[PDB]
RNA sequence: UUGGCGGAAAGGCCUUGGGUGCUUGCUGGCGAAUUGCAAUGUCAUUUUGCGUGGGGAUAAAUCAUUUGUAUACGACUUAGA
RNA sequence: CCCUGAAAAUGGAUGGCGCUCAAGCGUGUUACCUAUACUCUACCGUCAGGGUUGAUAUGAUGCCCUGACGAGUAGGCAGGCGUGGAGGUCAGUGACGAAGCCUAGACCGUAAGGUCGGGUCGAACGGCCUCUAGUGCAGAUCUUGGUGGUAGUAGCAAAUA
RNA sequence: GAAAUUGUUGAAAGGGAAGGGCAUUUGAUCAGACA
């Protein structure tokens, strides 16, 4: 067909914070669609990758990856939580994200 | 000897100190830079047109409350003096090099300048007297000039990498689908 | 060529700047307990540096190990090399920098006829 | 939830649809306010341009320049407010600004292009009847932007060169249900609206 | 002796490692997962390609093959967890099984032995495929993420 | 390629007449494996540079000189095969 | 609750935008966000209690086990780090390059500081146990010497040329 | 033959300062580890 994709779409809100004091280590998503605490409860454990592209080729790409996961709602709305091996770059705040359907459970 | 840091070939090179030149430090960097990275041979026909109000020595960095001109305008500047004394020097060693070029047996419309410095040399102690019994300096900044005129030469060529491929199992077998399939 | 210790985590890997240094050109980065009544960083406020403070230290199992997980030892000539020949997996050895050339290769060849590892040997190589 | 979005303000709530678009924004969702001179507002018209009237004082004393720049022009106004709550002084922000435009009239590389609403944020949900409102629309010509009747030409055009869009969008769609009930009991289409549809 | 010299040199003894109190039980699997399952391989070289479900391995691994006449498919191990199992069931009545095991996939092009129990196992799905409607070909097709698509809802 | 529409930033939209593919509208037959149990598993669209190859064109400006409706100096305003 | 009463000087401040069956006021119900606080675990330290001479491996001021605590000016105590020289020691390093100096090269320590790669250089100098001191600097309108930005600037214009 | 402080060169950044903290990203640069 015409579409491949076996993610969810979705994307890169925040840091938790404070009024005035971040902490990089955990970020806020926006699962595009996803309005509720239950709706977001499905993606606890699911897999994400801020994917992105460097100029200088490793390696063999020109394509990187950072390896989520979600881990817990965050008020409301299935905004969730979302550590990353290493911490999303802020330049991110706005970026597209891919959440994943791995470690299923369906 | 010992020069600054160059970045060229020696053998199709030729270099000239003055040193403890009384001329402007502030001014003769003025007139350096600006014949910097010429063909020598014009070069020294535009320190001429200088002098002469004809052509001027444009004062970038130390330019402060110079007046302006139209002469400008050339280099995309509005402040520009003619530093008889500074280019007279310079073009006293341009001729010097082109001398010093010609005993190695280097073709004379190739030269050009590639490396050229002037440093604070030191000061010339000196006295003024000022309002109430007040002794002040007044040192003349004299100047170490130096220049390495140069044959040019083409482009390089590239050469490298060499750049070494380090991929994965599961990276070959995608590569292998490729020109299985296609090429 | 190690004894199997824990992983060699070790705290705060920056450098402890001395507040200032940037600053001044009179005021070394080697670290100061700042004294100052009015100052920020004593009444360590927020959103300044942090002061070196126990604490930081690092486990006693890994303390002194390179990564390796070797101890360094200095060797100023071959008698020195023989204390370590037993403890390969936990010591190692460099070379004083104030060995001649001659002496090195020496001792560079005394380190491996007994298996012992140093951190130096390149040194003053010729080539 | 797309890469652009084309929003009408008409209806609107400058303040409200003012923010949902920045909130969005920052969250890059390129969007694109228009028509705007009929805006809304809280307020019988009477005000707002007492309102108005203010941030139009504020200046700087020393030089009349270098100040708050009033400007008139609805879209800018929007904006302005929309603004408000966009923390420029930094990057990100800004990277935000950007993500937005704004027109007064649906001009062109839009009036293709479909729009949408913002509930939410439509007078109509909001207020209660019998509250006074405004209208962008005068507003912006109060003080003073000589351009609300050059948009109000425009628009007379393009609800037409639209509707005449129209009645031919629903002449077809319409046989399409006249040459549709011919083909459908047909046996495609039973075991279809079992499963559905 | 630049340097002096400890009194302390350490032990260079290695420990033993304490006797230790983990029993490897067997998986439990989620329920949905009984031999007979179109499954859906969310990863791998085939993300996306459905396939069937035939035995349990004891790697926890999932034997399967789609129809290597269907859909490039092979007898193959997959991971619970990059799998969607969905309702629908062949029946898986029929088929060998039992020569497969962690042996018989020991990196030790192609093998004639794995090509053939290929053709034998496809013979007795493809029959019990061809039972029902549309099921080839919902097999052939690769699953996926469309327009408005809400995994969650999207009831597998 | 026929003919039309559109200037609010048109830079797009519709339509005839052909040239030709693929057609999952229904029925088949080969191939896909070893990318070894997952690793984004790379198929977008930015701007620029260096040469082969198909059409086209064949200039100003600045300084210096000069004027004074101009002018602290630059700028301005004119003049000049 | 609104309103009048309600007048001060740059422009403007419920923090801002803005808000009107509120994003206002009163009250009630939940969910939710988040401090170096609280809970749990790791690591550091101090302090308290304990256990371990059997020779025979390495420290009995050692090796262990258990617990609770950790803010600091003035102030007190403690353990270290470094510098000049002195007794002892390593038959220590060294013209096959000591000291010094430069090094967005490495390693160690919470740190003071240590060690080493590379360059520069040319004659002496380190660990260790200990004694001893004219012993550690950013500030004193500190001293002495040097050098900046200011700046190619102020300006070099009285006495007819 | 140190620093202030200057001069080429090379790399980089810069909408009314600069510098510093936690955190990643990219660019340059390097240690060890593997046997």
């Amino acid at each position: 067909a015409e579409s491949h994709r076996l993610y969810v779409k979705g994307k890169h809100l925040s840091y938790q914070r404070s009024k005035r004091v971040n902490n990089p280590n955990v970020s806020l998503i926006k699962i595009e669609g996803v309005a509720t605490p239950q709706d977001a409860q499905f993606y606890l454990g699911k897999r994400i990758a801020y994917v992105y592209r460097a100029s200088k080729e490793v390696r063999g790409s020109k394509i990187r990856v950072m390896w989520g996961k979600v881990t817990r709602t965050h008020g409301n709305s299935g905004v969730v939580r979302a550590t990353f091996r290493n911490n999303l770059p802020a330049k991110t705040f706005g970026a597209s994200v891919r959440i994943f359907l791995y470690p299923s459970n369906i | 000897a010992r020069y600054g840091a160059t970045s060229t070939n020696p053998a199709k090179s030729a270099s000239a100190r003055g040193s403890y030149l009384r001329v402007s430090f502030k001014n003769t960097r003025e007139t350096a830079q600006a014949i910097n990275g010429w063909e020598l041979t014009k070069a020294q026909k535009y320190l001429e047109q200088v002098l002469d109000h004809q052509r001027a020595i444009p004062f970038r960095r130390f330019n402060s409350s110079i007046g302006r001109t139209a002469q400008g305008k050339e280099f995309g500047v509005t402040k520009a003096r003619w530093p008889a004394k500074s280019v007279k020097f310079v073009q006293g060693l341009l001729q010097n090099a082109a001398a010093n070029a010609e005993a190695k047996g280097l073709d004379a419309t190739k030269l050009y300048v590639s490396h050229i410095q002037v440093n604070q040399a030191p000061k010339q102690r000196r006295r003024t007297y000022r309002a109430h019994g007040r002794i002040n300096k007044y040192e003349s900044s004299p100047s170490h000039i130096e220049l390495v005129v140069t044959e040019k030469e083409e482009a390089v060529a590239k050469a490298a990498e060499k750049k070494v491929v380090r991929l994965t199992s599961r990276q070959r077998g995608r590569i292998a689908a490729q020109k299985r399939i296609a090429a | 060529a190690s004894l199997p210790h824990p992983k060699i985590v070790k705290k705060h890997t920056k450098k402890f700047k001395r507040h200032h240094s940037d600053r001044y050109h009179r005021v070394a980065e080697n670290w100061r307990k700042q004294k100052g009544i009015d100052s920020v960083v004593r009444r360590r406020f927020r959103g300044n540096i942090s002061q070196p403070k126990i604490g930081y230290g690092s486990n006693k199992k890994t303390k002194f190990l390179s990564p390796s997980g070797h101890k360094t030892f200095l060797v100023a000539n071959v008698k020195d090399l023989e204390t370590l020949t037993m403890h390969t997996k936990t010591y190692a050895a460099e070379i004083a920098h104030n060995i001649s050339a001659k002496n090195r290769v020496v001792i560079l060849a005394r380190a491996k006829a007994l298996g012992i590892k140093v951190t130096n040997p390149k040194g003053r190589l010729a080539l | 939830v797309e890469p652009v979005v084309v929003i009408d303000g008409k209806g609107h709530l400058v303040g409200r649809l003012a923010s949902v678009v920045a909130k969005q924004l920052l969250n890059g969702q390129k969007i694109v306010v228009v028509r705007a001179e009929e805006l809304n507002i809280s307020g019988e018209f009477f005000r707002n341009k007492l309102k108005y009237h203010d941030f139009l004082r504020k200046a700087t004393a020393f030089n009349k320049t270098r100040g708050p720049f009033h400007f008139r022009a609805p879209s800018r106004i929007f904006y302005k407010a929309l603004r408000g709550m966009v923390s420029h002084k930094t990057a990100r922000g800004k990277a935000a600004l950007e993500r937005l435009k704004v027109f007064e009239g649906i001009p062109p590389p839009y009036d293709k292009k479909k729009r949408v609403v913002v509930p939410q944020a439509l007078r109509v949900l909001r207020l209660k009847p019998g509250r006074k409102y405004t209208t962008l629309g005068k507003l912006s010509t109060s003080v003073g932007w000589k351009y609300e009747d050059v948009v109000a030409k425009l628009e007379a055009k393009r609800k037409v060169s639209s509707a005449e869009y129209y009645a031919k969008k629903r002449a077809f769609t319409k046989k399409v249900a006249s040459a549709n009930a011919t083909a459908a009991e047909s046996d495609v289409a039973k075991q279809l609206a079992a499963l559905g549809y | 002796s630049a340097q002096k010299a400890p009194k302390w040199y350490p032990s260079e003894d290695v420990a033993a490692l304490k006797k230790t109190r983990k029993a490897a039980r067997p998986q439990k699997l989620r329920a949905s997962l009984v031999p007979g399952t179109v499954l859906i391989l969310l990863a791998g070289r085939f993300r996306g390609k459905r396939v069937v479900y035939l035995k349990h391995l004891e790697d926890n691994t999932l034997l399967i093959s789609g129809p290597f006449k269907v859909n490039g498919v092979p007898l193959r191990r997959v991971n619970a967890r990059y799998v969607i199992a969905t309702s629908t069931k062949v029946s898986v009545e029929g088929v060998n099984v039992e020569k497969f095991n962690v042996e018989y996939f020991a990196k030790e092009e192609i093998k004639a032995e794995r090509v053939e129990d290929q053709k034998v196992v496809d013979k007795a799905l493809i029959a019990e495929i061809k039972k029902t409607p549309l099921l080839k070909q919902y097999l052939s097709a690769s699953f996926s993420l469309k327009n408005g698509d809400k995994p969650h809802m999207l009831k597998f």
